[PDB]
RNA sequence: AUCUACCCAUGGCCAGGGUGAAGCGCGGGUAAGACCGCGUGGAGGCCCGAACCCACUUAGGUUGAAGACUGAGGGGAUGA
RNA sequence: ACCGGGGUAAGCCUGUAGGGAGUCAGAUAGGUAAAUCCGUCUGGCAUAUAUCCUGAGAGGUGAUGCAUAGCCGAGUGAGG
RNA sequence: CAGGUAGAGAAUACUAAGGCGUACGAGUGAACUAUGGUUAAGGAACUCGGCAAAAUGCCCCCGUAACUUCGGGAGAAGGGGGACCCACAUGGCGUGUAAGCCUUUACGGCCCAAGCGUGAGUGGGUGGCACAAACCAGUGAGAAGCGACUGUUUACUAAAAACACAGGUCCGUGCGAAGUCGCAAGACGAUGUAUACGGACUGACGCCUGCCCGGUGCUGGAAGGUUAAGAGGACCCGUUAACUCCCUUUGGGGGUGAAGCGGAGAAUUUAAGCCCCAGUAAACGGCGGUGGUCAUCCUAAGGUAGCGAAAUUCCUUGUCGGGUAAGUUCCGACCUGCACGAAUGGCGUAACGACUUCUCAACUGUCUCAACCAUAGACUCGGCGAAAUUGC
């Protein structure tokens, strides 16, 4: 999606305006989404058989991988232990592949997303003297992902973005009492000059896409901050 | 009561209907109904004699008793009431302590189960039929006869009654619905009260079709006529003369009444018009 | 009155698709109500449109295929 | 792979889906006479998936038959 | 009677069973005529007039104005997607056999692997100029007039603003009624009974017209010449410049007559006698106070300006604007004492219209300005073979 940053409401009225008088830019706006990722609560593992029988080349390929739960930012990682070569080499990417694009489309149902730190683990699988193929396998990897994603829980992780907020000493109770219902955590009060005073807190990035202004208004212009994502953390 | 439709179409915008309210039973007795066949306003010869009428709903003509007279003494009880289309009013069925069942035109506030009686010592209820000399002075009656022994011929339309004014010698002097006072001979039977459907006249048919429905048909005003055709077009009326109306016979307004009739001797007064 | 106008008795016909009246039930409102939402329901000289019935425009015909038609469009089509 | 077959009534059995229906006794002149019938009034026993009536269709029989995809030979055309 | 594939369909296209090639032909790029098709650039400039053509057209999502009788207007308008392959998907939904479960065991009930059928959606990919690819299949918006609406109408030049209509008003009819058909008997009205029937005019619906019970009428019935307190809810009372004439007595009433302003409270409803009041009005009236808006009460023939109900209508006897380059319909505002009429015959009106008039968008051979293609004729050959007309 495209975002369009505004330093508040009138001003985004009127770049509004002339988005849609000087350039014709018809739109509506929109509810921003902030990134997402998926994550493993625990291991588990997978069986992928796949049989399409078509009118080019006959396609049927069985793979059985097993996945384990990873430390945040760990990325995608791979291990094969396949045994007297059961699958072909050549096929070793295509079902690799395949389970990249699976755990690309998510797997909590169809909204689900992109699924980070997996390490995937192939022991066996079946071949075919014909039946093998590049999307055969393909799939065949893809249904073991969702087999074995489908034996264990998936946890949801949200971007903590970095929030340097810089308020006037006197305010800083203000933002104390509002940021303990914002459910944030201080992790210091630091003087910025003689008036305002930089805090240092992190807060999970729902929380932020409103925070300028709201801190605009409770200080009178008062008010800046500053972003920058840190780590991710589960849903509350 | 009346119904009123939700104006859903230009037909039904300002239309009503008759809340049935009354009816019980919505089939008639099958003894008592004989077939009846329209005849559009034609006489034996065939031509037309009325005028604007024809077509309509079939229907079935249910055996009134006008003549209440077999059962004196004998006590009956309200089965139903029930629909006609026949005329204005509704009928009421009556199941006879005698075994007889017997058709009336249903009077007013009379409900299912009430108990009927007539002759001489019946009470002053509604429904119950008397001789009218048995009758006090001052009541409201309906159906009454014309000569003693005749039928019931008067005050028989939904919401209509009459007023006993008085009696004297020989003749009961009453005043029809009209308005007059007529003499009848006391030896004339009656039936205490009103007549049902008093809300008939409010009801707003909306659509040509639904008076179509009850075998009327249109009528075509004299004036878009040709000379050949109807004596309008000469005399005018408007706000010269009294000619205002032509008959399409030529006959010009006035009074119709036969003059030199018997029954002129019965009565007392006739009715008044222009407040 | 075997054409046509009107009426009378007794039969028949009206593909397909929409909209969604009263009534009934639940919920809200209220002391009770007006009324308001959600379901059932399937009204109506209701809507779109074949058969069927008409005849608004235009071209042709005009010693015609026809002493009133044809081709394209057109109106009504559960109702007087 | 393709082509062609992949049939058979009324009637007679059975009585399903659906629909409908209280039963017994007494009295009674109202039904041009008379009625055990029909109405009307009294009671008694009944709410039963009890019973009866009606009733599409399924199933059996009709049918060891009839018809049929095809296969054979003849020559007017007969025959299987 | 009603096959198959697409389709919502008995539409349309193709086709099965079945049935036809139907009765003058054979040729030939003439003009011209008819019916089809296409067209550069422009796009109504054509014309009385967009006549005729062209255009829109389906499904699914989204989104819908003035006004209104609250039903509509509405499919308003406007915007996006539509093909094929693969995956989700051994999924979902429908049906239901095997297996299983249950019961009053039977033409029983529940669930139901398999089998068959079938959408809709999301993601990725492929192809074309084009994916509702053919056939089929709304043009849309605004303003004025008339008619409320659906209908009917001059078979054969007029479908409308004409007729009808639902609603309204008046008149007649007390009952083998009035009316009608018949010389009559008889019949329809009606197996009806004044909330009914017949005749006349008007024609949905909505909105603005005012003053009041003495005499005389009419009418029903004691409301009443005498009237119990209380129920019954506008005024009088407390409060007056200018005047031209007045009537009374410790200030108010007419004419030219200006505005004003509150609270004690005026009778139908509740009881006694022949006569009566009361109900009704410009239908027997009636035009004057009082206050409003039938309340004490005062005025017989005149629907008659009633009232002076600012939506007023040729009202260019002008001053203007709006629309077009050039303005018709029409739209607005101001003058014209006299015109000029509708208060029950006149202004309004949503919805509806093969109605009349106008504007805009889209679209096009209507036009600038015509060209080309095919059929059916014309034309050539063979066969059959007319007609109107006709002093020569
Ligand atoms: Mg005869
Ligand atoms: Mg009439
Ligand atoms: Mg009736
Ligand atoms: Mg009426
Ligand atoms: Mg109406
Ligand atoms: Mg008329
Ligand atoms: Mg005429
Ligand atoms: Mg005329
Ligand atoms: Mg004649
Ligand atoms: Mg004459
Ligand atoms: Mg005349
Ligand atoms: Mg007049
Ligand atoms: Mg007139
Ligand atoms: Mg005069
Ligand atoms: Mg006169
Ligand atoms: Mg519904
Ligand atoms: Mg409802
Ligand atoms: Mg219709
Ligand atoms: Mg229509
Ligand atoms: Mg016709
Ligand atoms: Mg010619
Ligand atoms: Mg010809
Ligand atoms: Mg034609
Ligand atoms: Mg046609
Ligand atoms: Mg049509
Ligand atoms: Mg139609
Ligand atoms: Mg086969
Ligand atoms: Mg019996
Ligand atoms: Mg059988
Ligand atoms: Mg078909
Ligand atoms: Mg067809
Ligand atoms: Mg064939
Ligand atoms: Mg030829
Ligand atoms: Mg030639
Ligand atoms: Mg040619
Ligand atoms: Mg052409
Ligand atoms: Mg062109
Ligand atoms: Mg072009
Ligand atoms: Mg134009
Ligand atoms: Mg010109
Ligand atoms: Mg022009
Ligand atoms: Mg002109
Ligand atoms: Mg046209
Ligand atoms: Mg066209
Ligand atoms: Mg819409
Ligand atoms: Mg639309
Ligand atoms: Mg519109
Ligand atoms: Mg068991
Ligand atoms: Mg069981
Ligand atoms: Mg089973
Ligand atoms: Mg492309
Ligand atoms: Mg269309
Ligand atoms: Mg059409
Ligand atoms: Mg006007
Ligand atoms: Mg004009
Ligand atoms: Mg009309
Ligand atoms: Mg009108
Ligand atoms: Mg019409
Ligand atoms: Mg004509
Ligand atoms: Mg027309
Ligand atoms: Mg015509
Ligand atoms: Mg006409
Ligand atoms: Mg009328
Ligand atoms: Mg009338
Ligand atoms: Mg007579
Ligand atoms: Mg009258
Ligand atoms: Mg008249
Ligand atoms: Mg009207
Ligand atoms: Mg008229
Ligand atoms: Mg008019
Ligand atoms: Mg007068
Ligand atoms: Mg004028
Ligand atoms: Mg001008
Ligand atoms: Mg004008
Ligand atoms: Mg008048
Ligand atoms: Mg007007
Ligand atoms: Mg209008
Ligand atoms: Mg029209
Ligand atoms: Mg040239
Ligand atoms: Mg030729
Ligand atoms: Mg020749
Ligand atoms: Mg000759």
């Amino acid at each position: 999606q495209i975002v369009l940053w505004c330093m508040g409401e009138a001003h985004a009225a009127v770049v509004l305006d002339a988005l849609s008088r000087r350039y014709g830019v018809s739109v509506d706006t929109v509810e921003l989404r902030v990134p997402l990722r998926e994550t493993f609560a625990g291991k588990a593992t997978g069986h992928g058989r796949h049989v399409k029988q078509s009118g080019g080349h006959g396609q049927y390929a069985v793979c059985d991988i097993e996945v384990e739960p990873l430390p945040e930012g760990s990325g995608f990682e791979f291990v094969d232990k396949v045994v007297g070569g059961a699958v072909p080499r050549q096929f070793i990417p295509s079902v690799e592949k395949g389970v990249r694009a699976q755990m690309e489309k998510g797997v909590t149902g169809e909204s689900g997303y992109p699924v980070v730190d997996i390490r995937v683990t192939l022991f066996d699988g079946k071949a075919h003297s014909v039946d093998s193929s590049d999307f055969a396998f393909q799939m065949a990897g893809a249904l073991a992902l969702r087999d074995a994603a489908a034996a264990t829980k998936i946890n949801l992780l949200e971007p903590v973005d970095d929030v340097t907020i810089v308020v006037p000493d006197d305010l800083v109770g203000t933002i104390m009492g509002d940021l303990s219902g914002r459910r944030g955590r201080v992790l210091g009060t630091d003087k910025h000059d003689a008036d305002r005073t930089v805090i240092k807190a992190e807060i999970p990035e729902v929380e932020l896409v409103r925070y300028a202004i709201d801190l605009r208004s409770m200080s009178h212009g008062a008010g800046q901050f500053r972003r920058s994502f840190a780590r991710y953390e589960p849903m509350p | 009561g009346i119904r009123k439709y939700k104006p859903t179409t230009p037909g039904r915008r300002g239309a009503s209907v008759s809340d049935f309210a009354e009816i019980t039973r919505s089939t008639p007795e099958k003894s008592l109904v004989r077939p009846l066949h329209g005849k559009g306003g034609r006489n034996a010869h065939g031509r037309i004699t009325t005028r604007h009428k024809g077509g309509g709903h079939k229907r079935a003509y249910r055996v009134i008793d006008f003549r209440r007279h077999d059962k004196d003494g004998v006590n009956a009880k309200v089965a139903h009431i029930e629909y006609d289309p026949n005329r204005t009013a509704n009928i009421a069925l009556l199941h006879y302590l005698d075994g007889e069942k017997r058709y009336i035109i249903a009077p007013q506030g009379l409900k299912q189960g009430d108990v009927i009686e007539s002759g001489a010592n019946a009470d002053i209820k509604p429904g119950n039929n008397l001789p009218l000399r048995n009758i006090p002075a001052g009541t409201v009656i309906h159906a009454v006869e014309l000569r003693p022994g005749g039928g019931a011929k008067l005050a028989r339309s939904a919401g209509v009654s009459i007023q006993l004014l008085g009696k004297e010698g020989t003749y009961a002097a009453l005043r029809m619905p009209s308005g007059e006072i007529r003499r009848v001979d006391v030896r004339c039977r009656a039936t205490v009260g009103e007549v049902g459907n008093a809300e008939q006249s409010n009801i707003n048919w909306g659509k040509a079709g639904r008076m179509r429905w009850k075998g009327k048909r249109p009528t075509v005003r004299g004036v878009v006529m040709n000379p050949v055709d109807h004596p309008h077009g000469g005399g005018e009326g408007k706000t010269s003369g009294g000619r205002h109306p032509v008959s399409p016979w030529g006959k010009p307004e006035g009074r119709t009444r036969k003059p030199n009739k018997p029954s002129d001797k019965l009565i007392v007064r006739r009715r008044r018009t222009g407040k």
